[PDB]
RNA sequence: UUGCCGUUGCUAUGGC
């Protein structure tokens, strides 16, 4: 991306929070 | 079939031991029949390119001749002439043998194990159990070559030697 | 007292009825042997009245419902019985389901202004898987895999269901009780549609074997397997007679299977954009054929994977009538999600202009038999009835009905009431994912639920 | 099962009679007697068994029909 | 000028699936982005198919700097969720790879297609 | 026409 | 009318 932002950065990580919780 | 000009050329022999060796081929019977097949379909298009462009023999039998060799699946629907035709190998006719087919689709591992499966009543085209290796599927006989269904591979109990030995564990 | 006598009393009932009832006797009992005359005969969908239909979403606790179907009594004018399996269940509807959760259930659907009521169920699980291995041995009572389909017997004594588990459980229907199960006997013998031949207990299962199966109920046997598909055969469709119908998906050939005569029809879309374009001078190349029904004996419809709607006729291998994109093209994918590019214009470029847009498919398609109207179904979130005209040359959009939201996995109707008056229920089962996977982006407003609609006739 | 299925069915008066084309589907099994064939087209076109005759049956290579 | 580039029309997608629906059945089809970038560095891929679709997009533009420098020929396709539907999988696929294989019963429908990938490149 | 049937 | 959670009525549809 030639100018990349932080909206995928936020719910990937949000992804990754629901992950955690589960195990 | 008939017998070559020459037999015994060096490259000759070689060709036939690359040939059944690829190709799983009993013996230089089988390729002599193939090559026969071969030379007439070729020199009946020979005969063909002779005559005159639209000759009505020529565009007749040139496109029944190549529509049939489209069937048979040797010659590519993008290849519809009769160039094309002359430039066929025997190679194209081998691969349209079922052993290949048993063998590239999966079905067999390898050229004999599809000889053995096919000579040993396992595979069916459609509703018909095949055991003459030496057929020649067309292109919608392709897709169909399956297990015949009375195969314990393909969906019937197992065979002899599996309950045999089924059996003797049993007492 | 003598049997004959009974008949002779029955038909002598029969006649006070029609007489009672009342030229308009001699119409009625032409057209209660129209049906073995393979042509349409059932004209209504003009009198239908859509605007003012009663819709209504009843939700249940399946996730994913798969396919549902229906059973209606009708009275035999030959031996003057109801189909109904016994005197409790005279005059009862019911309507079965299956889904991925590997549930059977039945519900009463008699009473057309309420709502369907649960009776009874059974759940499969991994209770059931089988130990030995071998497709012969599998013959367990239970589902333990997806379940797909499922079809009740006309004679309303049994319901038969399949699914990932390849086999073919015949239910019970008062108690859901497990008589009899078929294997495939197939590695990849995956039953995905079911048809029961009309008043008969002929059974006609799709395999994604890339065969046919085909079977007697009333037997507990296998007859005949049938070939010549390219693709695994997703749907089927059966009428009164035997010439069932198919579709190959990715082979996009309708296929009409004749089994008294053992020869087989072939039909072919053939459509491509760029004749299209230049007759016209968004059409997208068709897909696969993933939904068929036939309206009457010499005429049948698909459902496909461009969204396009062909009507067929057996005289004709190419499709005679066609209506692309009939239920839309798919919402444009977002700007702000395509591209993580702040810059809006950048996004956009992504979008490709309207290149990456396609259009909806058509996941259910059910014709009421031998009438001139028929609906198709797919997640747009309404059911869309169509009219066919009088010389079956063409047919046009009766209408819509939005209550739905989710991908409409199968669609059934059922009539009631006296012969000049009837009131239209359409039953469709729906989910918020693909029977066959579950390769749908979730749809918001989806819900795995029944959806019901009442239609009445007038004017 | 056995299916068992008629076509090309004759009417012949004058010989008083019946021809067709009986077709034997019988998967898992090596074929039917005649005698079984008899008594039960009997029963399906109804007439007496002695009045049922049937002939020249071959089984397809391959087995089941 | 678009990321996703070059596109099939609506015809050389036609073809492109129908080589990957067969191609999973005869076992020579590799499905998804990691199996792609598997393929790639091991050199045994004839060419890639790619969701132009993809959310986001950029989650396999990674994979064409692969495909050219090891000069495999690739392409872009509408709907990835039509991919996952020819190549079997219950779930969508954004990305997808033949395996080589001169054995295989199918080697003249994926040289065709070859072919025509290589014009539109 | 002829007619079908079915036994065991 | 729902596995769970809401809204809207005295019934209909929104989230997982």
């Amino acid at each position: 991306s030639e100018e990349p932002s932080n909206v995928f950065g936020s719910v990937l990580k949000k992804q990754v929070e629901q992950r955690l919780e589960f195990y | 079939y008939s017998t070559p000009k020459r037999p015994y050329e060096s490259s000759r022999l070689d060709a036939e031991l690359k040939l059944a060796g690829e190709f799983g081929l009993k013996n230089k019977k089988e390729i002599y029949r193939i090559s026969f097949q071969l030379s007439k379909i070729r020199r009946a298009a020979r005969d063909l390119l002779t005559r005159d462009e639209k000759d009505p023999k020529r565009l007749f039998e040139g496109n029944a001749l190549i529509r049939r060799l489209v069937r048979v699946g040797v010659l590519s629907e993008d290849k519809k002439k009769l160039d094309y035709v002359l430039a066929l190998k025997v190679e194209d006719f081998l691969e349209r043998r079922l052993q290949t087919q048993v063998y590239k689709l999966g079905l067999a591992k390898s050229v004999h194990h599809a000889r053995v499966l096919i000579t040993q009543r396992h595979i069916a085209v459609g509703k018909q159990i095949v055991n003459i290796p030496s057929f020649m599927v067309r292109l919608d006989s392709e897709k169909h070559i399956d297990f015949a269904p009375t195969s314990p591979f393909g969906g019937a109990r197992p065979g002899r030697v599996a309950r045999r030995n089924a059996a003797r564990k049993a007492e | 007292e003598n049997p004959a006598d009974k008949r002779r009393r029955l038909a002598k009932q029969y006649l006070e009825n029609l007489k009672s009832e009342a030229d308009i006797i001699a119409s009625r009992l032409k057209e209660d042997v129209a049906e073995q005359q393979g042509r349409v005969f059932r004209y209504f969908g003009d009198k239908l009245l859509i605007s003012e239909a009663k819709q209504s979403f009843t939700r249940v606790g399946e996730n994913n419902l798969t396919c549902i179907s229906c059973f209606q009594p009708v009275l035999n004018k030959y031996t003057f019985e109801e189909s109904s399996n016994g005197d409790k269940n005279k005059g009862r509807l019911f309507a079965y389901t299956v889904s991925k959760d590997l549930q059977l259930t039945k519900y009463d659907i008699t009473d057309f202004s309420k709502r369907p009521k649960k009776l009874k169920y059974a759940k499969g699980g991994a209770k059931y898987i089988p130990t030995s291995k071998h497709e012969y041995e599998n013959t367990t009572e239970g589902h333990y895999d997806e379940i797909l389909t499922v079809a009740a017997s006309p004679d309303g004594k049994y319901v038969v269901t399949g699914g990932r588990d390849r086999k073919l459980i015949v239910w019970s229907t008062e108690s859901l009780s497990p008589v009899k199960v078929i294997p495939t006997k197939d590695r990849r013998g995956e039953v995905l549609s079911l048809a029961f031949r009309k008043n008969s207990d002929q059974l006609y299962a799709s395999c994604a074997d890339f065969k046919i199966r085909t079977y007697s109920i009333n037997q507990f046997s296998q007859l005949e397997i049938l070939y010549g598909h390219h693709d695994i055969v997703e749907d089927i469709s059966a009428l009164a007679m035997e010439r069932c119908v198919t579709v190959g998906a990715r082979d996009r050939t309708a296929m009409l299977w004749k089994i008294p005569d053992e020869t087989r029809l072939t039909f072919r879309g053939g459509d491509e954009p760029q004749k299209l374009l230049r007759r016209w001078m968004l059409f997208f190349c068709e897909g696969s054929i993933d939904v068929v029904s036939m309206v009457d004996d010499f005429h049948f419809i698909t459902g496909s994977d461009n969204g396009n709607i062909c009507l067929w006729s057996l005289a004709k291998k190419k499709p005679i009538f066609t209506e692309r994109i009939a239920h839309g093209i798919l919402p444009e994918p977002s700007f702000n999600d395509i591209s993580g590019e702040t810059d809006e214009e950048l996004r956009k470029r992504q979008l490709q202009g309207k290149k990456l847009l396609q259009p909806f498919w058509i996941t259910s398609l059910y014709a009421i038999p031998y009438s001139n109207v028929f609906i198709s179904g797919s997640w747009s979130g309404s059911l869309k009835v169509w009219k066919i005209s009088d010389n079956l040359r063409s047919f046009e959009l009766l209408g819509e009905l939005s209550g739905a939201k989710g991908v409409v996995t199968k669609i059934q109707v059922v009539e009631s009431g006296k012969h000049g008056k009837e009131k239209f229920r359409i039953l469709a089962s729906i989910a918020k994912e693909h029977r066959l996977g579950r390769w749908i982006a979730n749809v918001s407003g989806a819900r795995n639920g029944i959806y019901s609609a009442v239609i009445d006739q007038t004017g | 099962a056995v299916t068992i299925r008629t076509r090309k069915v004759i009417s012949n008066p004058l010989l008083a009679r019946k021809q067709f084309v009986v077709d034997v589907l019988h998967p898992n099994r090596a074929n039917v007697s005649k005698d079984e064939l008899r008594e039960k087209l009997a029963e399906v076109y109804k007439a007496e068994k002695d009045a049922v005759s049937v002939f020249g049956f071959r089984t397809q290579f391959g087995g089941g029909k | 000028n678009p990321k996703a580039f070059p596109l099939a029309d609506a015809a050389l997608t036609q073809q492109i699936l129908d080589v990957v629906q067969q191609a999973a059945n005869l076992r020579q089809l590799k499905k998804g982005a990691n199996e792609a970038t598997k393929t790639l560095n091991r050199g045994i891929s004839e060419f890639i198919i790619m969701a132009a679709d993809c959310e986001p997009i950029e989650i396999l533009l990674h994979l064409p700097l692969l495909c050219e420098d090891k000069n495999v020929p690739y392409v872009f396709v509408p709907s990835r969720v039509a991919l996952g539907r020819a190549c079997g999988v219950s779930r969508p696929v954004i990305a997808a790879s033949i395996t080589t294989n001169d054995a295989s019963a199918i080697k003249t429908q994926i040289y065709a297609v070859k072919d025509k990938i290589e014009t539109l490149l | 026409k002829g007619k079908n049937l079915s036994f065991k």
